[PDB]
């Protein structure tokens, strides 16, 4: 495959994996583990269910599996299941012997330190990687853009987080989590569909509503317009066919679902949504740099892909500088240049950025935490990895 | 809260109908004179019974513009009056001899007469609508859909 | 050739002798990156300087290595000196004899340690280090006058008569643009325009340079601002917000005429002219009033020449004529005068040079640099 | 009798002049319900204030109408004054004159809109708007000092000597018990505890009040906390669920001495106090080292008075005798100070009366008050 560093975005919803200088993930698959179950459902000799089924092998066969997720909110909940993703990732997707390899990992900006420690311990002591580096997921997405300033916001399956950057300095006091992302919009889609009477409360049906959200949802650009189309008109109604063959009608739930990123109170969170979170983050930066942040807001991660999200977010920041800085005076609004970067690749920007960064530091062997350094200092060897 | 404050109206100025259709060159008083000389020719053509030559001459010029409702309405009053005074068996002999430009002026104003039934008799306009579309084809309505909005 | 700089307490200006204006002029600043986290694939300096620090400033702590005209950080001056030579003027210093400056009544060791690094680190053939006021009598075609100067960290009056210094009457005041910026930054809190960061000092310094003026009758101008908005003006910060500045725009420069505004229980800018003129000799005092040149960047305010005229005229006896001389090139005048002196047809023997420094050390500078 | 009402930037304190502690003291909060679904007619209301907001907080969104000592939200601040008068003190305010409190270097428009709405709504007979640090001096029983106030939203130094305050020497910093709670909500993420609601901020405040302390020497406590669980403690949430907390007990208060932990460019409170005394004249500097009075609830941590001394004695010259005055009642010292001041025989002529507000409007407060 390659002799250069391996890179692994072990995301909350998808693992993406490959090597330094890859222009796109070598593989990606759901970060799911399954165990065999029987369920008053179809059975077939067309496939054989092993005791542990993971990644693509599980998601293609999940009618037969008790599906479980090793991660939530960007943290590993169960390491015995994350070991069964990492075994699969290295031994039967990449088909590697990890002994002495160097690997780049990722995690979100405010995780428990016990998560990075036990993730590095596992890399040194199950697999025996020769070197490890862990990067904050949103600073990777800035190397993908070929860029060195402008606030980058990453929204994944687990967490939405923001990292302001100016002239290659990373503003660690302004980095932030919004604990609402692509999974809370999916648990919410199940809860909207339950008002229509459709039940999706089996563990294997969660991937079906992920595929449904990912297919049919869009972010409303103007809520009183989509509420007009929703209440006055049939035009929003769309038929989705489940893998069961059942057809379900979905309507206001197309815009009303991804709206929880802009209004977290719909999912019971008191936090401010994307527009108000990015504004209260840029507007907390020092006076000299705020222009260079509004001139380059960078979107990233799969939950930034909803149709209309770049346009809703740009509008909803022009609309919010207008309330909170101009106090509703139109005279200065045309002077407020805000720009959203919303590139075609952006779902993979954390991986594509990781694959750039893992080239920049492939040969600098002191830059990685080495296995030989881990085995003498333990967890204190990770203090190499910044503030 | 902020969600309802519109900004598109004040940061992204939209097109105007005068960007899509060229503005009228003739001034308001210059068309108000041009119509006020024609309406007496149409009123006279009814009084001498030659109402069909009334329509042929009235239809030789058309007023248009958001500045001229007080004379577009007078032109429409004369046109609906002239349509109400042509015998229904003469209509197929008039329509087959109109140019495609004149036809697209007739059917454009019958859809203005049909917009105001409390001032115009619809029954004779619907009769002209059947005969003008049956003779000259469905595209003559499509040229009305597409036409200038200040006609 | 020769090379001259006013090593300024906030704004360095430098160039070659016989040029009519300085070819390098930049903030007297070393800046350092304020946050621990940097993108690991990309370049940052140890520290930034001049217009590079000024344009980078949002992520920097900014340190002025000169304060009140005293070199406070020699280890940082060694960077801004290097910046004048190798980055702005693009010279090799070992070719060029040099003219430096300092204020009167400076710490004696400042004159010594700048001499020490100019020979031991910048290798120069020769130097001299003149009184900033004396250079600012040059570039006005003059040999008698009471030069009045205000820089960034320094103010002083020097009476010169027919080419002779008068050190009983010389005096220096530690008020200048730095203290006026601190006071403007403080009184802007009164509107709610909170500026606190070393980087925000710079945008408040820009507001001071652009929006301020010296009012002619402060106690009535204050009542004018209370009764009319017609003297309020708008300034746009680098983020695009707009700031309304009113009576605070002339309260700031007033601190020169009323130092008690910053708690300084000391004589005003006009009074220090009188307390030096009326300390000069019994006849020459009668024509210092005809030859008082203004110099240094803080003397650039609009309205200041009219104020300076009326106030010293109220203190002086009205039997004799009074003016004030205020060149439009005011803010460079120390350097313009240095450019003249370092190219003058008798000054080419005046320097200190290595052949004497190698045996006297830096201790020689006090023996011929006044 | 007169009322004294400390406009706490997080904790309101109200009472009658000459009484020795606040008669009522409650959070400066207005809370609104975050749920629209309701048991109809069942006693709900559209705003809960003070202890009604705390006891109901799980269903509310809580917002303080004061931030950094500035009232950001006037339509809600008058609900808090309505509560201080009619529900806590249980009086008609129009019978009693009110002493209010303010931070130094606040927007003058804050003190204007405060004196306006206090006469124009509550119709008090008379009022005054004293600076919090000079109030705290009365409770300390002395005429010389350098009061260090540290509240919920601000911290400030006011050097003061035989009653002459030094307004050029004042320092103010927007770092206080709110920012220490923000930083505790941030660093506790490293344990895997996520706090995000404005209700959970009050849990993180209660943790910070019960378990945090100032390290006497920070990088020695950091080494000690890494060396053993000897330093760890436990807290039980309003859920029966248990929290364990370790070096986070002193990394939180350390922010007050190292503002760079929250990215803010400032001196810590030791260096800020030193730079405030070093801004006073040298005859006064000899005495204010012996009189560092402390005030407000952020000066309340275990170990702060000793570490405040060990830091300020490293900056002060060794010939000086250097003392911190930290009373056991220091949380309320500005209110006890106002209770003393409003009771003085000599103060009763210098209230602003309702009669002289009508002659001038709210801008009278700038001549009647400091
Ligand atoms: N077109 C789309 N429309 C809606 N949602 C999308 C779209 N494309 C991807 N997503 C959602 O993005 C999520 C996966 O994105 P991503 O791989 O960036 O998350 P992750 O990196 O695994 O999560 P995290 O970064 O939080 O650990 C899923 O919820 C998926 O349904
Ligand atoms: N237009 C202006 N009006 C008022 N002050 C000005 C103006 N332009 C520059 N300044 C002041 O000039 C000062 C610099 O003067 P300068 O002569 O360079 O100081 P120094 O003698 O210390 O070298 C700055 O502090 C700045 O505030
Ligand atoms: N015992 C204590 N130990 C530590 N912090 C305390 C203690 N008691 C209260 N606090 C702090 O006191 C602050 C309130 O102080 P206070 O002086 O009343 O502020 P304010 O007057 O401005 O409203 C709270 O933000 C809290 O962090
Ligand atoms: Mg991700
Ligand atoms: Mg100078
Ligand atoms: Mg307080």
């Amino acid at each position: 495959m390659e002799s250069a560093p391996i890179v692994l975005d072990n995301g909350t919803g998808f693992v993406k994996v490959g090597y330094a200088k890859d222009n796109f993930p070598r593989f990606q698959f759901p970060s799911i583990v399954g165990r065999p179950i029987l369920r008053a459902e179809e059975k077939t000799g067309n496939v054989q269910i092993k005791d542990v089924m993971v990644g693509d092998e599980a998601e293609a066969v999940r009618s037969l599996l008790q599906v479980k997720y090793p991660m939530e909110n960007g943290i590993i909940r169960d390491f015995e299941e994350m070991n069964q993703l990492w075994d699969y990732t290295f031994f039967e997707k990449l088909k590697i012997d990890p002994r002495g390899r160097k690997i780049l990992l990722t995690e979100p900006p405010m995780n428990p330190v016990a998560n990075r420690e036990k993730m590095c311990e596992t890399m040194f002591e199950r697999y025996g990687f020769g070197g490890v580096y862990v990067a904050i997921q949103a600073v990777l997405s800035l190397y993908a853009q070929g860029l060195s300033s402008g606030v980058v916001v990453d929204s994944g399956d687990g967490v939405t987080h923001i990292v302001p950057v100016y002239e290659s300095v990373v503003l660690n006091h302004l980095v932030g989590r919004l604990d609402v992302a692509g999974r809370d919009a999916t648990r919410y889609l199940i809860s909207l569909l339950l008002r229509k009477g459709y039940a999706f409360n089996r563990t294997a049906d969660f991937e079906t509503v992920r595929e449904m959200k990912e297919k049919l949802c869009y972010v409303s650009y103007d809520l009183e317009l989509d509420h007009k189309l929703s209440e006055e008109t049939t035009v929003l109604m769309r038929n989705y066919t489940l893998p069961d063959g059942r057809v379900i009608k979905v309507g206001s739930e197309r815009y009303e679902c991804p709206e929880c990123l802009f209004q977290p109170h719909l999912v019971g969170s008191e936090q401010p949504g994307l527009s108000e979170f990015i504004f209260d983050t840029i507007q907390a930066a020092d006076v000299d740099i705020r222009k260079y942040l509004y001139r380059a807001i960078v979107l990233s991660g799969g939950s930034s892909m909803y149709a209309g999200l770049p346009s809703r977010l740009e509008k909803e920041i022009k609309q919010l500088w207008f309330e909170r800085v101009l106090h509703g005076d139109p005279a200065r609004l045309p002077n407020f240049k805000v720009k959203i970067e919303d590139a075609p690749r952006r779902r993979h920007a954390v991986f594509i950025g990781g694959a750039v960064l893992a080239d920049i530091m492939a040969q600098n062997d002191h830059m990685w935490v080495s296995k030989a350094e881990w085995e003498e200092y333990g967890v204190r060897a990770l203090d190499k990895l910044g503030p | 809260t902020f969600r309802t404050l519109d900004v598109d109206s004040i940061t992204e100025p939209v097109l105007t109908e005068q960007d899509i259709f060229p503005i009228r060159n003739e001034t308001a008083e210059q068309v108000q004179a041009a119509v006020s000389q024609l309406i007496p020719q149409a009123r006279s053509a009814i009084q001498t019974g030659n109402a069909l030559q009334g329509l042929k001459t009235l239809l030789s010029y058309v007023p248009y513009g958001n500045d001229v409702q007080e004379v577009r309405t007078q032109y429409l009053n004369a046109f609906v009056d002239v349509l109400s005074n042509i015998r229904a068996a003469d209509i197929p002999a008039f329509v087959k001899e109109c140019s495609t430009e004149e036809i697209d002026n007739i059917v454009n104003f019958i859809y203005r007469g049909l917009a105001n039934p409390q001032a115009y008799n619809s029954s004779v306009l619907l009769n002209w609508h059947e005969k003008v579309v049956e003779i000259s084809g469905i595209g003559c309505i499509v040229r009305v859909l597409n036409s200038r909005p200040d006609l | 050739t020769a090379l001259v700089c006013d090593n300024g307490s906030g704004l360095v200006k430098a160039g070659f002798a016989g040029d009519d204006a300085p070819r390098a002029v930049f903030p007297s600043i070393v800046g350092r990156p304020r946050h621990q986290g940097v993108m690991v694939g990309m370049g940052q300096k140890d520290s930034y300087v001049g217009d590079e620090a000024q344009s980078k400033r949002g992520i920097l702590t900014l340190k002025y290595p000169i304060e009140h005209g005293i070199i406070t950080n020699w280890d940082d001056m060694e960077k801004i000196w290097h910046h004048t030579f190798y980055n702005e003027l693009r010279v090799a210093p070992e070719e060029h004899p040099t003219l430096l400056t300092e204020a009167p009544l400076n710490p004696k060791a400042n004159r010594e340690k700048m001499t020490q690094i100019m020979f031991e680190t910048f290798n120069v053939p020769a130097m001299y280090v003149a009184i900033q006021a004396v250079l600012s009598l040059y570039a006005s075609g003059r040999t008698t006058g009471i030069v009045l100067d205000s820089g960034d960290g320094v103010t002083h009056n020097v009476p010169i008569y027919e080419g002779y210094a008068l050190p009983h009457a010389i005096m220096r005041l530690d008020l200048a643009g730095r203290d006026l910026t601190d006071y403007l930054m403080k009184i802007l809190t009164e509107r709610g325009y909170s500026f606190v960061t070393t980087a925000e000092r710079e945008i408040v310094r820009d507001i001071k340079e652009k929006l301020c003026y010296v009012a002619l009758d402060f106690e009535n101008e204050m009542a004018t601002a209370a009764s009319s908005s017609s003297l309020e003006k708008s300034y746009e910060l680098p983020d695009g917000q707009v700031i309304t500045i009113g009576n605070e725009r002339f309260r700031c420069p007033e601190t020169l005429f009323q130092p008690s505004f910053i708690g300084m229980e000391s004589a005003g800018i006009h009074e220090t002219t009188y307390n030096s003129i009326m300390k000069c000799d019994i006849d020459i005092r009668k024509d210092l009033y005809a030859n008082n040149v203004m110099s240094g960047g803080t003397t650039m305010y609009p309205g200041i020449a009219d104020r300076m005229q009326k106030e010293i005229t109220a203190l002086a006896p009205s039997t004799m004529k009074i003016k004030i001389i205020a060149p439009p090139e005011r803010k460079y005048s120390v350097w313009i005068g240095g450019s003249i002196l370092a190219s003058l047809s008798t000054f080419q023997q005046m320097w200190i040079t290595k052949q004497e420094y190698d045996e006297a050390g830096p201790s020689i500078v006090h023996r011929k640099c006044f």
